[PDB]
């Protein structure tokens, strides 16, 4: 059958860098099937509490999840997510950016 | 309001 | 959207769980990009759960008999995966995805416009109900099968009276009761960055947008990336698009809750 991988945007819910609270999503879309490994990082080490919104899928029934957890963004932490899934050989890790 | 008769294969 | 037009869908997965137990099935439902209410096999309440503010103001009795509705489907989705496997000759052992779409549009004025009722088998199209609710679609030979008996048991019909009907009334009062929260817009908070550039749309509802971007007044399509609409969480959605060479580019942005369509100043 044909198994679609995932597409990875890792990204902070409201504009911010600085002591002002937000909330830090993995929104992993377009894959196929729905089990999905979505793991927030903080300095390569998992954060223990991340939700995530009930699964659902696209026109071309492809699925879409998003992960969240909410933080208070500084200047200098860094996050991650890193995501597995069966077309995946290795996880991938994807850094947050802007 | 969810469908109320679901048919098989 | 533009038309003025409201949808009302349910979206239900079933995954089978081959020597983990029973599959695992989830329904969610959505008004526009609004969900409202899910259902999870996993979950301890057993029953439909609300995730709208406005679907909490529903009746007590609303509440029992929506929960009897999902959880036929979800054992009825339970042999249908087993008769898939009849079907296409496939083990006890692999697991296997059922997908199901339905739901109705109604217009801007609340009037009957299209009805859906979809079904997919790990991931690509089984069968569905064609736009004059009277007719099937069958992707495969499989499918053929069940459409044949979707035929004499004459299942368009009893569906065609669900889509005109019960989901039509249900989508009207959820929008008249979510009319503060569901008939509104949430206009795109547009800024440009630039690195040795892209225009960002924040904080906007719905999810439709476009985002262009011009060259001296010239559509770019080369050098331009664009990413998909995303959640940020908090019941709005965020998109960006991106393109030394510079100040002679200028993107451009649309969408409903937009009083203008939007040009960015580098």
């Amino acid at each position: 059958m044909i198994q679609r991988t995932p597409k990875i945007q890792v990204y902070s819910r409201h504009p911010a860098e600085n002591g002002k609270s937000n909330f830090l999503n993995c929104y992993v879309s377009g894959f196929h099937p729905s089990d999905i490994e979505v793991d927030l990082l903080k300095n390569g080490e998992r954060i223990e509490k991340v939700e995530h919104s009930d699964l659902s899928f696209s026109k071309d029934w492809s699925f879409y999840l998003l992960y969240y957890t909410e933080f208070t963004p500084t200047e200098k932490d860094e996050y991650a997510c890193r995501v597995n899934h069966v077309t995946l050989s290795q996880p991938k890790i994807v850094k947050w950016d802007r | 309001n969810y469908n109320y008769l679901f048919r098989l294969f | 959207s533009v038309d003025g037009s409201h949808s009302m869908r349910y979206f239900s997965t079933s995954v089978s769980r081959p020597g983990r137990g029973e599959p695992r099935f989830i329904a969610v439902g959505y008004v526009d990009d609004t969900q409202f209410v899910r259902f999870d096999s996993d979950a301890a309440s057993q029953r439909m759960e609300p995730r709208a503010p406005w679907i909490e103001q529903e009746g007590p009795e609303y509440w029992d008999e929506e929960t009897g509705k999902v959880k036929a489907h979800s054992q009825t989705d339970r042999e249908n995966l087993r008769i898939a496997l009849r079907y296409y000759n496939q083990s006890e052992a692999g697991s296997h995805t059922l997908q199901m779409m339905f739901g109705c549009d109604v217009g801007s004025d609340g009037r009957f416009l299209r009805g859906y009722h979809q079904y997919a088998y790990d991931g690509k199209d089984y069968i569905a109900l064609k736009e004059d609710l009277r007719s099937w679609t069958a992707a495969d030979m499989a499918a053929q099968i069940t459409k044949r008996k979707w035929e004499a048991a004459h299942v368009a019909e009893q569906q065609r009276a669900y889509l005109e009907g019960t989901c039509v009334d249900g989508l009207r009062r959820y929008l008249e009761n979510g009319k503060e929260t569901l008939q509104r817009t949430d206009p795109p908070k547009t800024h440009m960055t630039h690195h040795p550039l892209r225009c960002w749309a924040l904080g906007f509802y719905p999810a439709e947008i476009t985002l262009t971007w011009q060259r001296d007044g010239e559509d770019q399509t080369q050098d331009t990336e664009l990413v998909e609409t995303r959640p940020a969480g908090d019941g709005t959605f965020q998109k960006w698009a991106a393109v030394g060479e510079e100040q002679r580019y200028t993107c451009h942005v649309q969408h409903e809750g937009l009083p203008k369509p939007l040009t960015l100043r580098w």
